[PDB]
């Protein structure tokens, strides 16, 4: 939870920044496309 | 036909079935009498003897006879001079293809292998040869894709080719047309449309009008006001 | 009679429209051969071709020794370039079958003359068209029509006449073409009768590009292409379902065969599709690889064994599990263990399935939806 | 056998070395990004590792794309030869095959584009959630480094109120160096396959170029023999 | 065509085509039963080939300076030139211009292939205000047929390629145009000025035909002086060069 | 032996080597006969002239002949008219094939195109068919995988498939067998198998028991205890 | 050679090269008419070669002892040993030696490919 703690922080950091200095990268690392399944038998696909 | 055209005042159509028989009969005669064959063994006189049948198949004054020719290519081979011969000739021409019936609709025309020496602007007009193109863009570039729809999926593609291959399979199968003959084994009604009603009904789909619709909507359709009504009508099902 | 006799015309003929049950799984439900049809089994050297002659020859038995002469077929089998110890094999096979009391052979073989060699399969017509203009049906099998072309071309050749492709002679298409039309299938003004042709073609190097290939492909009404890197992969008998293909179709087919038969051809084309994949299954897509299973798993599921033809009773509900997707959880290989078990189960605790299906020809809803209940019912235990 | 199967054949390979030239020219171009990448959080690594210098479960990392030659198989082999929580499809299905009651977590989809801390954090916070990881004995990343411009080597390393917070963010941090190098190493190796793959590729058109121009000669002769012997 | 050639004029002569004449040929030969050779056409193709077509050529002034010039067509199945007619007229001729069906049915009209198409000697014929503007052109399309295969990869390919890629696309809708519709050199030159010089690189690609035709509007209305020094001179000054950059570039802004 | 087989009424053997220069002698023959040739070149006669003589080489109810006969197959082309007639003269049918000489892997039968009518379970019975059967469907597996393993690699095949190749190539090779007349050539002595020990070692191998033994330890030996004794012997080196 | 051979004595004939016979017997027949049959070649190009290559025999001391070696050459286009006269004279003669160019071009002289390369005979011939 502490690094998810960072992750939102550092969103807070990130949104705050002017509209025009959000570069396409600054957009990409918020952008995570990971699905987890947990496991023979799993359930269905989780978002992350 | 050339009677009916000269004697009778009015336009016909000639049937012949099938083209090729008529080069092999040629060859079989032409190796009776003793000609040395040419290539891979037909007549010498091949183009000329397919010229004195083809070009009696003309417009004059008085009418026209039409004619719609069914070709065998022998080994696939569109290269065998039978069919190569008779390509110089007709300018119009329509492949029924296996491959569009493993996947259901007919008339199982396929819409790019099929071409026509008439799809021009001075001809059909500017309206229809700009449908048409969007069509044959739509249709290859759904056919380019196909390897990363199948390795891939629909998700890796761009939202814009997303909407091509929904277009494109809509498209596909409004080409399809329940015939007025096959009402018979396949029970629908059948229907004819005319050239309007079919340009601007495709016309309306490519301008992403209709994208609301679902697929099945288009599959045995007589234009879009049926389309409309067909969708509305599985709905309410 | 003669041997060149004269074909029956346009009028005389009826539309086919009822089955040359061969009891084979690839044939009957996805290449239908009719009674009236011209049917080329056509493949390269030792590749089941004389083999499905053979077992269509074989099933008629269930219907021959029966008293209703409109279902029994008689068979002619013509070989021509064959050796003599060939047909002794092949005789002592219909006579094992018991299948030789509806059979006739016509042995043209190679030490005979090239003229009886070329005359042979004309007069087998004639004996078979004897069955047909007497309101009886008959199944002409050519083995092989390549080797008939052949004599023919010693024949011209030495009768001085000038050759044409391949150094057959000019008129090769003449001589299949007024040998295999002579199949008809004749009205009930001229008796009902019907004559059904299976010639047979050898295909050097699998070219059909060939001269007397590409004449019997064009006289025929379809084709069985039979290919070895199927035979060597266990798909037995080797039929392309690809390549081969039927010009009468659905009407030669039986109705409950046919209800099944259009899915399973639908399935297979994906299949044929998607095949260039087939080994990277796994980071395919899920449609694509459902494909490939169900696909894999049918084609599986049409292979049987020789001299051991199927009924349609047996047929259709293998179809309809493999079909309707109740096989997707069996391992490929032990689809083999599925089709033998599976039947003799229905036949023990569903026997009226298979006595409905055989008897009224059609899978109704009351008894397609009692086929599910008794496959769901089988898949579970296995 | 025949011209139009020859030539049909060597269509297919032209089309297969095209296919494969793409390929590697595509790995060319994402792999400045990818370096980048791994000496960037190399550097950030460098820091967090100081300490343990100075003082004192398996996670196992793949793409889900293949054709990038031996780097599933070699770390399916590594974890093995140590011998489970799989990010990315492939090495969770060498592991799945083997010894399929040993997964406990799998995470796909990821690879398609250069790591992130927000991955790296999400992932970290869904294995405290599900599996705990914080009480094991032991914990270890197995995962591959681009050793070379032209190889790799599989590679393992270990994970040991700051001592919570700091092991918590250390599992976040290592988790992104790892899969950092990773990418960087699928990239360089889907260079040089696809490489040995255009020039195979190659050596087989140079043989079919063969093949064909004898079927050519020998069509002709044949076809000019049937001639010939008509007009005699 | 002779007698314009010999009397100091200048004749076209466009056969249309002659695959049809060696078929031709070879029927009148075989029916003459005269022995045949490759692909059952006479010995002498190749002499009656070049018999028609090296009678095309420019004379010397002794001999009044006429000339006639052959466009010779030839059918190709599937594109394949190891045919046998085929290569004798390759072989005759001083050039080719290739049209490729992998190109027609994608839209492209006339569907010339750059690569393959060649012109041996007319390079020292050619107007020089095209020249002089389309040097780069070869280089600039030969890159593009290169960059085609990465393209539709997107984002990841280099800004030094996303420029060709930018490039090639406008210069290929340039080079096409509708049928019966031929165009003076003078507005050639400003339209391949324009590309090569990249000033299109701010328009969509689906817009290029409406440019050109409005471009050709904006000169002949407001720059026809340059119009006619152009085809009056065949030639582009330095300070023609400068016109025309800045007509081509004060048109692109207020496009 | 003809007479061996009626008159004397005794078992015979008949050694025919090589039975294409029959044809090919008679084709020599036939132009200056004065015939017009037939395909490739050869006679007219070739597949009735080869009869006359290839009906005689039968058993009858007097007599049993066993007859082995060499066929030459010219430039590899087993299409040949010769050969390809002579292949419906035969119960038993092994083609030598230059490819698998190249690769060492003497006597260099293919093992796909040799065929026996004799090769059907009634006969030689089940275990012997089905190990016969996944011989075969290993081999063409590893024969349909080969432009892969060319071009991209042995890696990306799947599980079943890189142990269906490794396994392939054991077989292949397992299939050699060094003949005591080829020593003198060769230098490798003679190996004679049963048929039940050659039945046995495939089926062994195809159950996997052997997955621990290279593939050189199946090259040119005997039954499977030569292949364990030659891994031995390879391991203590 | 057959008079060394003959009387007692032993030769080595060396054929440089046979396709050039083979190509010179395709001109003399065509010229006659000879019908053509694969590769053009006339159908009796084996018994052009079989009738020359087979006097090369070691004789018994009924005879005298004399021997005749023949060392044939052949030209194969393009590298394929599958042509018809390379193939026809590897099944009259009792052994290969196939030189390759790949070998020849890397610096292996003399480029004898070991595997394609036999001797029928073999050890029989070769020093104890
Ligand atoms: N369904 C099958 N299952 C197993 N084996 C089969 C099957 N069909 C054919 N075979 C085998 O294939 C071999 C060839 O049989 P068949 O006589 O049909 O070949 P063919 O096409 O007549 O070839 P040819 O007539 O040129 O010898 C036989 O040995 C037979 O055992
Ligand atoms: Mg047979």
């Amino acid at each position: 939870s502490y690094a998810a703690y960072l992750n939102v922080a550092a969103q807070a950091i990130r949104s705050s920044l002017k509209t025009e200095l959000q570069t396409a990268s600054v957009l990409n690392r918020s952008q995570t496309d990971a699905f987890y399944t947990q496991y023979a038998s799993e359930p269905t696909p989780i978002t992350k | 036909a050339e009677y009916f055209r000269d004697e009778e005042g009015q336009d016909v159509l000639l049937f012949i079935d099938n083209i090729f028989r008529f080069t092999q009969a040629g060859s079989e005669v032409s190796a009776l009498l003793g000609r040395i064959p040419s290539a891979v063994g037909y007549q010498p006189t091949l183009a000329t003897d397919m010229g004195l049948l083809q070009e009696r198949i003309t417009t004059t004054k008085k009418g026209s006879v039409t004619s719609v020719q069914a070709v065998y290519v022998p080994a696939d081979d569109l290269t065998d001079p039978a069919p190569a011969t008779t390509f110089a000739h007709l300018d119009a021409t329509t492949v029924l293809s296996r491959g569009i019936s493993e996947l259901g609709i007919y008339p199982a025309v396929d819409p790019l292998d099929s071409k026509s020496r008439l799809l021009d602007a001075a001809v059909v007009g500017q309206e229809h040869y700009d449908v048409a193109s969007k069509v044959q863009e739509t249709l290859q570039t759904y056919k380019s894709l196909q390897d990363i729809i199948a390795i891939l999926g629909m998700d890796e593609l761009s939202e814009q080719d997303k909407l091509t291959v929904e277009r494109a399979r809509k498209i596909q199968r409004f080409l399809s047309q329940p015939f007025a003959v096959a009402e018979v084994f396949t029970g629908i009604p059948g229907k004819l449309v005319r050239l309007k009603d079919t340009v601007a009904s495709f016309k309306a789909v490519l301008e992403g009008k209709y994208d609301n619709i679902p697929e099945h909507a288009f599959y045995m359709v007589g234009g879009i006001e049926d389309v409309v009504a067909k969708a509305e009508k599985l709905a309410a099902e | 009679s003669r041997a060149q006799v004269k074909a029956p015309g346009i009028l005389p003929r009826r539309s086919v429209h009822e089955p040359v049950q061969t009891g084979l799984k690839a044939v009957d439900a996805l290449v239908p051969i009719g009674r009236g049809q011209r049917e080329l089994i056509i493949g390269d050297r030792q590749t089941g071709k004389t083999a499905v002659a053979l077992d269509t020859i074989l099933n008629q038995k269930r219907w021959n020794n029966g008293s209703d002469e409109s279902k029994k077929l008689y068979c002619v089998y013509v070989a021509v370039g064959q050796k003599r110890s060939t047909v002794a094999q092949l005789v002592q096979t219909l006579e094992q079958h018991d299948a030789m009391k509806y059979s006739i052979i016509v042995a043209a073989t190679a030490s005979e003359a090239a003229p009886l060699q070329y005359l042979a399969p004309f007069t087998a017509a004639s004996i078979g068209e004897w069955f047909r203009d007497n309101g009886k049906h008959a199944l002409i099998v050519y083995d092989d029509l390549s080797k008939q072309a052949v004599a023919y071309r010693q024949l011209s050749l030495l009768l001085r006449r000038p050759p044409g492709r391949e150094a057959y002679p000019g008129d090769v298409f003449y001589l299949h073409s007024r040998l295999l039309e002579r199949a008809a299938k004749l009205s009930e003004k001229e008796g009902s009768g019907s004559l059904t042709a299976l010639p047979v073609i050898e295909t050097q190097g699998g070219d059909v590009s060939a001269y007397i290939p590409t004449n019997v492909i064009s006289i025929t009404d379809g084709q069985i292409f039979l290919e070895a890197e199927l035979f060597y992969k266990g798909i037995r008998p080797a039929i392309n379902v690809g390549l081969s293909v039927s010009r009468v179709g659905s009407a030669a087919q039986v109705k409950a065969l046919k209800q099944v038969a259009g899915s399973l051809k639908l399935f297979l084309a994906q299949y044929r599709e998607v095949a260039a994949f087939a080994q990277f299954g796994s980071d395919l897509d899920a449609s694509t690889k459902q494909t490939l299973v169900r696909g894999e798993r049918l084609t599986q599921l049409l292979k049987q064994n020789q001299y051991s033809p199927l009924a349609t009773e047996e047929q259709v509900p293998l179809i309809y599990a493999g079909v309707n997707g109740h096989l997707d959880g069996i391992e490929l290989s032990r689809i083999g263990e599925f089709e033998s078990s599976f039947l003799s189960y229905l036949k023990s605790n569903h026997n009226e399935l298979l006595t409905e299906i055989r008897e009224k020809g059609e899978l109704s809803k009351e008894l397609l939806a009692s086929l599910k209940s008794a496959t769901e019912s089988f898949v579970a235990t296995f | 056998a025949t011209l139009k199967e020859v030539e049909m054949r060597l269509k297919s390979i032209k089309n297969i070395e095209k296919i494969t030239k793409t390929m590697k020219i595509v790995a060319s171009t994402r792999l400045s990004k990818a370096e980048k990448a791994k000496i960037s959080a190399k550097k950030m690594d460098e820091a967090e590792q100081l300490f343990y210098k100075n003082a004192e479960l398996i996670v196992a990392i793949t793409s889900d794309k293949g054709l990038c030659g031996s780097i599933h198989s070699q770390l399916a082999k590594a974890v093995r030869r140590h011998l489970i929580v799989t990010i990315g499809d492939k090495i969770k299905m060498q592991l799945l095959r083997t010894h399929p009651n040993n997964i406990k977590l799998s995470i796909n989809g990821i690879g398609k584009d250069a790591p992130t801390f927000q991955e790296s954090a999400l992932i970290a916070d869904k294995l405290l959630s599900v599996m705990k990881a914080g009480t094991y004995p032991k914990i270890s990343i197995f995962y591959n480094d681009p050793v070379s411009s032209l190889s790799f080597e599989p590679s393992e390393k270990p994970i040991f109120n700051v001592p919570r917070d700091l092991f918590e963010y250390t599992l976040a941090n290592q988790m992104l160096t790892a899969m950092a190098q990773g990418y960087a190493a699928e990239i360089s190796a889907r260079r040089n396959a696809m490489d040995n793959a255009s020039k195979n590729a190659g050596d087989m058109i140079n043989r079919y170029s063969i093949l064909y121009n004898r079927t050519r000669q020998a069509v002709i002769t044949n076809e000019l023999v049937d001639i010939i012997t008509g007009a005699s």
